[PDB]
């Protein structure tokens, strides 16, 4: 377990300092992967290597400097036809709750109350 | 006019840059039951436990709230995984794009226009810290954010269209338009023969949205009332 | 649906608590006390029960205006992915889009979409308008490309290089504007046509 | 508890809001900025080309660049050629002419080009089209043949 404080440093108290706040239990490592389970303000944690967690800085991905010129161009010479997955939600579970049997039941008294 | 016999048809074009500002993310906050009926008494727990699940079900809220917050920001700016750079050396055609790109000599990394947005909008962060409200800072940092940005504007500017598709691949700017004007039906004569006019078109017009923007702060006011 | 089980879980759980009463169980307070005295803890009863009711009622209404939205998003997708062919960019997913598959799925539905994706490329030497007879020559779909000897045309979704002709540009302005023009012999093939003759 | 569930129920809606903004901000970072859009006034006034984003505070700035045209010129037109007796009906463009020879060109921008086999195509005859007129359609072969 990482205890986390939120907007304050560290006071009272592997202990570190972020903008969230004091972050106590966790190791911190300078190196960056892709997050898991996030936090905030860009530090994430997941369960690596005698395991322990450890917390990061969010990795944008591969960074890559595309060439650019005048007279330079690339046209594919291949292609590949790939088939993803989209998840849609349509319809959810119809309840439906009557009122006199869920505020009293099997009451005449309470049931004329209601009324 | 309306007649049968009679067309009209543009001998002229300009090429204009409008605004519109849409907000994507609120702040995260977080309310507590108990501190917020009091602390630091067991009175204020005894009675306040004999309500149920109240608590629970307001705190949830409040996280579920803050989750789906966090991922408009992740289904919005982060499109793909893959990151662009600039080039050092720019040629564009005769176009200057130095005021939308990153500046490197700033401490912190903007664009000429993002540091006129985060001025022109309005320490109050630490005068809600002190009576007790707790704003969740967001998942993203304006850096990363603006990263993100970066990349966008870096690939649509070398690469354009194509690592949507696919790989990055790149294409000079030039032929860029060339395509865009060939999409809606226009031939390429008018880019390769107004290409000098359309440099002072779109320098002129970019001009124009700097002073707009620090000149009348109440274009903002979608993000305003947010 | 681990949202509707815990909001129904939760509603079912709010009935054991006393909200302010001596007992949950309204059995027993009826069975206790007279009528008179009765009213009081009864309606203590009635006025928590009916706010936890408003609060379930409230928050799946919420949960119904993210259903349509989704349901709206949903018949968007159906509409243009399934039955026609959209043009939109991340709209029917990732890539050139082609056909969607639908599947009943539980509360839902799957989309399965057949996209085109660039898989190799290969950088090439382009022009905007390639110089004959002194008049500029523009291609009329996909662009100039080059392997260090002849100027192809060849289309920009894949390369299936072309010798340039009549047919495949046309004639218009003139090789002092454009920037970046370059000089070779545009293949017209009525000359060796004629030559024949 | 009751003026907490009525921020909670406000917060809810307006979280309906500001997804609802989102998720057309989405919409407009996918076709307008990633792609081109021929939609009308979806990335914005005019006839779409590129769209730059900038990060603001809680939201984001689109920078549209778009094609409006400014000056015109009212022409004579025509839905078809008859030259030899079979209508020509336009492959691209219209029919305009400034009183003295017909031209053909696009809608979006004024680029006289003359009548060929070529802009033109021949589909059913002069009677059964309304408002043809009569011209010359000049056969680019015809010199470079005679020539020859």
């Amino acid at each position: 377990v990482a205890v986390l404080y939120q907007g304050v440093n560290c006071t009272e108290v592997n202990v570190f300092q972020t903008r969230a706040g004091c972050l106590i239990g966790a190791e911190h490592v300078n190196n960056s992967y892709e997050c898991d389970i996030p936090i905030g303000a860009g530090i994430c944690a997941s369960y690596q290597t005698s395991q322990s967690i450890i917390a990061y800085t969010m990795s944008l991905g591969v960074e890559n400097s595309v060439a650019y010129s005048n007279n330079s161009i690339a046209i594919p010479t291949n292609f590949t036809i790939s088939v993803t997955t989209e998840i849609l939600p349509v319809s959810m579970t119809k309840t439906s709750v009557d009122c006199t049997m869920y505020i009293c039941g099997d009451s005449t008294e309470c049931s004329n109350l209601l009324l | 006019a309306y007649s049968n016999n009679s067309i009209a048809i543009p001998t002229n074009f300009t090429i204009s840059v409008t605004t519109e500002i849409l907000p994507v993310s609120m702040t995260k906050t977080s309310v507590d039951c108990t501190m917020y009926i009091c602390g630091d008494s067991t009175e204020c727990s005894n009675l306040l436990l004999q309500y149920g699940s109240f608590c629970t079900q307001l705190n949830r809220a409040l996280t579920g709230i803050a989750v789906e917050q966090d991922k408009n920001t992740q289904e919005v700016f982060a499109q793909v995984k893959q990151i662009y750079k600039t080039p050092p050396i720019k040629d564009f055609g005769g176009f200057n794009f130095s005021q939308i790109l990153p500046d490197p000599s700033k401490p912190s990394k903007r664009s000429f226009i993002e540091d006129l947005l985060f001025n022109k909008v309005t320490d109050l962060i630490c005068a809600q810290k002190f009576n007790g409200l707790t704003v969740l800072p967001p998942l993203l940092t304006d850096e990363m954010i603006a990263q993100y940005t970066s990349a966008l504007l870096a690939g649509t500017i070398t690469s354009g269209w194509t690592f949507g598709a696919g790989a990055a691949l790149q294409i000079p700017f030039a032929m860029q338009m060339a395509y865009r004007f060939n999409g809606i039906g226009v031939t390429q004569n008018v880019l390769y023969e107004n290409q000098k006019l359309i440099a002072n078109q779109f320098n002129s017009a970019i001009g124009k949205i700097q002073d707009s923007l620090s000149s009348t702060a109440s274009a903002l006011g979608k993000l305003q009332d947010v | 649906v681990n949202q509707n089980a815990q909001a129904l879980n939760t509603l079912v759980k709010q009935l054991s608590s006393n909200f302010g009463a001596i007992s949950s169980v309204l059995n027993d307070i009826l069975s206790r006390l007279d009528p008179p005295e009765a009213e009081v803890q009864i309606d203590r009863l009635i006025t928590g029960r009916l706010q936890s009711l408003q609060t379930y009622v409230t928050q799946q209404l919420i949960r119904a205006a993210e259903i349509r939205a989704s349901a709206n998003l949903a018949a968007t997708k159906m509409s243009e992915c399934v039955l026609g062919q959209s043009k939109r960019v991340d709209f029917c997913g990732k890539g050139y889009h082609l056909m969607s598959f639908p599947q009943s799925a539980p509360h839902g539905v799957v989309f399965l979409h057949v996209t085109y994706v660039p898989a190799q490329e290969k950088n090439f030497t382009t022009a905007p308008a390639i110089c004959h007879d002194g008049k500029a020559h523009f291609p009329r779909e996909g662009v100039f490309v080059s392997n260090g000897t002849h100027w192809f045309v060849t289309q920009r979704n894949f390369y299936e290089p072309q010798i340039i002709t009549t047919d495949n540009t046309f004639v218009s302005g003139n090789c002092d504007v454009v920037i970046g023009i370059v000089n070779n012999t545009v293949y017209d093939p009525l000359q060796p046509e004629l030559d024949s003759f």
